[PDB]
RNA sequence: CCCGCAGAAGAAGCACCGGCUAACUCCGUGCCAGCAGCCGCGGUAAUACGGAGGGUGCAAGCGUUAAUCGGAAUUACUGGG
RNA sequence: AUGUAAA
């Protein structure tokens, strides 16, 4: 789904910790792009009102009202073996994004980019981690 | 677009440096007049104020016709003055600045109708003093607007219908005042957008006379002609800015 | 001289004030950072110096200079403020830390990248 | 702590380069963009902005910021008028 | 009487 845009932008550390605290769950996985804004909320379901209600706790005080921003399909998680992912980072370093648990799959925008990722041949023992 | 076909108001004002600056501003009147006579535009000597050695402190004018505004819209901003001027006994190169605002027509559609339904008038006797007649019959005809919420009160005198005429004249005067105040704040905001602080900061156009060239910041040109601009014939400064403005 | 007057009134060392009133000697502060605009400097400079009036977290209203080429500030985006005068703006004695909180680093810089928060070129 | 095995194989960055203070050129703008601890450069042939090459210094640390002292004999009793 | 504002 859509985003984190940090309404009332003072004290950002409660969502930089507390939603990454919720990122280990199977339903909620918070994804971090490199540009340090616009953090992605990853839900397997549709109703993200659960996290919005969960943002009203003792260490949770940010509202983050939702809108429509398109991110297409689930960021298929894959991390390559050594002596191969270094050039993969160096070619398109503006096209990475940290994940829940310090992962870097490619970036989720479209099926054509996933076809280019399959054409890129990341030969590795595959770990789903989902 | 009909906005491109509209007339314009040119406001050429002096910035840093006084007269050296005033002379530069004055030439620009000559620049756009030689630019304007190459096409057949009407120059209006609507407003001017003189300088010590020639050139002007603030000049405001109308140019009418068919399609003055786009150029004016593009121009609004600062102009550098790099020169060896006439008002100097040392013979050095000095910088001054001027500011040019380009305003559109905005034709005056004034005096909307009073509208009887929208405003409700209340007939009350009124306050005041001294007559048997003063108490019994009403003389407060308050007019209350529906869309703005303004009440006019001319609990004024003798009877309530001359007070109605007085209260409608006050409604018309307050509508005219509240609309012309917003327009002078809407002109003022536009005026501010057209002209910055007036200093020597670079705003989209320069003039380098001991070098023979003119730089433009947005869609800049390497034309050292300055001469062509000096007696009209600029086209080459204004046209490519329009060419890469129509791309956006 | 006149050591008996030094006996009466002791010789007092001058307590010089700090160049940054930063609430009991802090390196950095983090403020609300409103009012982003350009300022004409003092005499021999002539530039459009990007500055911001930073409402700090301790109540002080300081104004810090925005360095670098390009920024993403509009009346919001709380950032980090460091000390040090600028000698260019009367009233500005602070700088903005790039690479810190929500203001990102300067785009496409290679040299002097410890300052202005630019990471190493990975290629 | 000692012995054996694989393969130089897994392990180098940060600041500065006008003077103070250790180190040079070229290109892009041109008192716009910008740097700066002080004097300060940039107004079209910049050893001072940005990029490239090169060098200098420090080293798993390097620059910035913040506090104390020295230089400050600018709190002088040593040690001022 | 004045005489701006670039070594």
């Amino acid at each position: 789904f859509r985003r984190i845009r940090l309404k009332d932008p003072l004290k950002q550390k409660q969502l930089l910790k507390g939603l990454v605290q919720l990122s280990e769950e199977g339903a909620v996985q918070v994804f971090r792009p490199i540009s340090n804004n616009d953090l992605i909320v990853g839900a397997v379901g549709v109703l993200q009102f659960d996290v919005v209600v969960a943002r009203l706790k003792s260490e949770y005080n940010v509202e983050a009202v939702y809108e429509s921003v398109n991110v297409a399909t689930a960021r298929w998680v894959e991390c390559a073996d050594a002596k191969k992912f270094e050039e993969f980072k160096r070619k398109n370093e503006s096209q990475l994004a940290l994940d829940g648990g310090d992962n870097l799959a490619y970036i989720a925008t479209s099926m054509v980019n996933l076809r280019l990722a399959q054409e890129r041949y990341p030969d590795v023992q595959f770990h789903q981690t989902r | 677009d009909p906005d491109d076909e509209r007339n314009a108001f040119l406001e050429v004002r002096a910035g840093t440096g006084g007269d050296e600056a005033a002379l530069f501003a004055g030439d620009l009147f000559r620049m756009y007049s030689r630019y304007a006579e190459a096409r057949r535009w009407r120059v209006e000597i609507m407003s001017a104020s003189e300088g010590e050695h020639g050139g002007y402190k603030e000049i405001i004018a109308k140019i009418c016709g068919d399609g003055v505004y786009g150029r004016l819209k593009f121009e609004s901003g600062g102009h550098r003055v790099q020169r060896v001027p006439a008002t100097e006994s040392q013979g050095r190169i000095h910088t001054s600045a001027c500011t040019v605002a380009v305003m559109p027509e905005l034709p005056d559609a004034e005096l909307p109708d009073i509208n009887p339904a929208d405003l409700r008038i209340d007939t009350f006797r009124s306050s005041g003093a001294g007559a048997q007649h003063v108490n019994t019959t009403d003389s407060a005809i308050r007019i209350t607007h529906l869309p703005t919420g303004i009440v006019v009160e001319c609990q004024d005198e003798r009877s309530q219908h001359k007070n109605k005429a007085k209260a409608l004249s006050v409604l018309g005067a307050r509508i005219h005042a509240a609309e012309m105040a917003k327009r002078q704040q809407a002109e003022a905001s536009t005026r501010r957008n057209l002209l910055g602080s007036g200093d020597r900061s670079d705003r989209n156009r320069t003039y380098n006379f001991p070098q023979g060239r003119v730089t433009d910041h947005r869609i800049n040109l390497t034309l050292y002609r300055l001469d062509e601009v000096m007696e009209g014939k600029l086209d080459m400064l204004i046209e490519p800015i329009i060419q890469e403005h129509q791309a956006d | 001289a006149t050591v008996n007057q030094l006996v009466r009134k002791p010789r007092a060392r001058k307590v010089a004030k700090s160049n940054v009133p930063a609430l009991e000697a802090c390196p950095q502060k983090r403020g609300v950072c409103t009012r982003v605009y350009t300022t004409t400097p003092k005499k021999p400079n002539s530039a459009l110096r990007k500055v911001c009036r930073v409402r700090l977290t301790n109540g002080f209203e300081v104004t810090s200079y925005i360095g670098g080429e390009g920024h993403n500030l509009q009346e919001h985006s709380v950032i980090l403020i460091r000390g040090g005068r600028v000698k260019d703006l009367p009233g500005v004695r602070y700088h903005t830390v790039r690479g810190a909180l929500d203001c990102s680093g300067v785009k496409d810089r290679k040299q002097a990248r410890s300052k202005y928060g630019v990471k190493r070129p990975k290629a």
